[PDB]
């Protein structure tokens, strides 16, 4: 029920909410039915301030989603430089594959955003 | 409690006063009450598209003719070969004496030993067909 209500935390973008559950001993890493973690959910909604937090609160920043995709694949699809760069810098796998065989890099091609598939070529 | 609510098309969005937005362009939602939407296969050169991608289903790929699929929801493609060929690591290779391909893809299989049944070969075998087995 913690973890359910750290999803939503992190999905609604709602920091101080965040913060008062992880520090009521909420799973940082609290997958549902989709294998989706609050890194991917924060990944996904651009939510910079809640990616360092979870991060900072020990967050698996590799986890796979049940396709096969990490919070770098969405932050790489979705357009969020930024919270690419932070997850880059907390050890994120650049050249990490989905079920579909396709990187971050390839994510941020197939959305348009090549300013961000150039730093993550760059990075490896 | 307000994520529940969202239909397939879409997913769980609190940020901006409505309650679920629809997927973006090259991702679905096959369910309702998804927090983030699946990212649509991309299919061209070898991969053709079979189903194009919806908002609410993936797109599904076969491969182009001179190629088959492999593996579940064609993963990846690989070369077709003639009848009485198999596909080694060197490439399109005619099958050995005793063994036969009746199809476009897979390994050569060794020709049906009528004796094990009793019967005796009423029409040989060669590379492209099995034997007939008869009496
Ligand atoms: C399979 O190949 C043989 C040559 O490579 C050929 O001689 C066989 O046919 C003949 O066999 C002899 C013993 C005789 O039965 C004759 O009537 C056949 O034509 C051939 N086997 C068959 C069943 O065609």
């Amino acid at each position: 029920d913690l973890g359910k209500k750290l999803l939503k935390a992190a999905q609604e973008g709602q920091d101080d909410e965040v913060r008062e559950l992880l520090k009521a001993g909420a799973d940082v890493n609290a997958k549902d039915l989709r294998g989706i973690t609050p890194l991917h959910v924060a990944a996904w909604q651009g939510h910079l301030e809640i990616v360092e937090v979870l991060l900072k609160a020990g967050a698996d920043v590799n986890a796979k989603d049940s396709k096969g995709e990490t919070p770098l694949h969405l932050a790489a699809f979705r357009g969020h430089l930024e919270i690419v760069e932070v997850l880059l810098k907390a050890g994120a796998d650049v050249n990490a594959q989905d079920q579909q065989g396709e990187t971050p890099a390839d994510l941020a091609a197939l959305a348009g955003h090549v300013d961000i598939a150039e730093v993550l070529q760059k990075a490896a | 409690d307000p994520c529940s609510n969202c239909p397939a098309g879409t997913f769980c969005d609190n940020n901006r006063n409505q309650i679920c937005s629809p997927c973006p362009p090259n991702s679905f939602s096959s369910a309702g009450g998804q927090r983030t939407c699946d990212i649509c296969r991309q299919c061209k050169g070898v991969f053709r598209t079979r189903k194009e991608c919806s908002s609410t289903s993936n797109a599904e790929c076969d491969c182009t003719p001179g190629f088959h699929c492999l593996g579940a929801g064609c993963s990846m493609c690989e070369q077709d070969c003639k009848q009485g060929q198999e596909l080694t690591k060197k490439g399109c290779k005619d099958c050995c004496f005793g063994t036969f391909n009746d199809q476009k893809r897979g390994i050569c299989r060794p020709w049906t030993n009528c004796s094990l049944d009793g019967k005796s070969v009423l029409v040989n075998g060669t590379k492209e067909r099995d034997v007939v087995c008869g009496p």
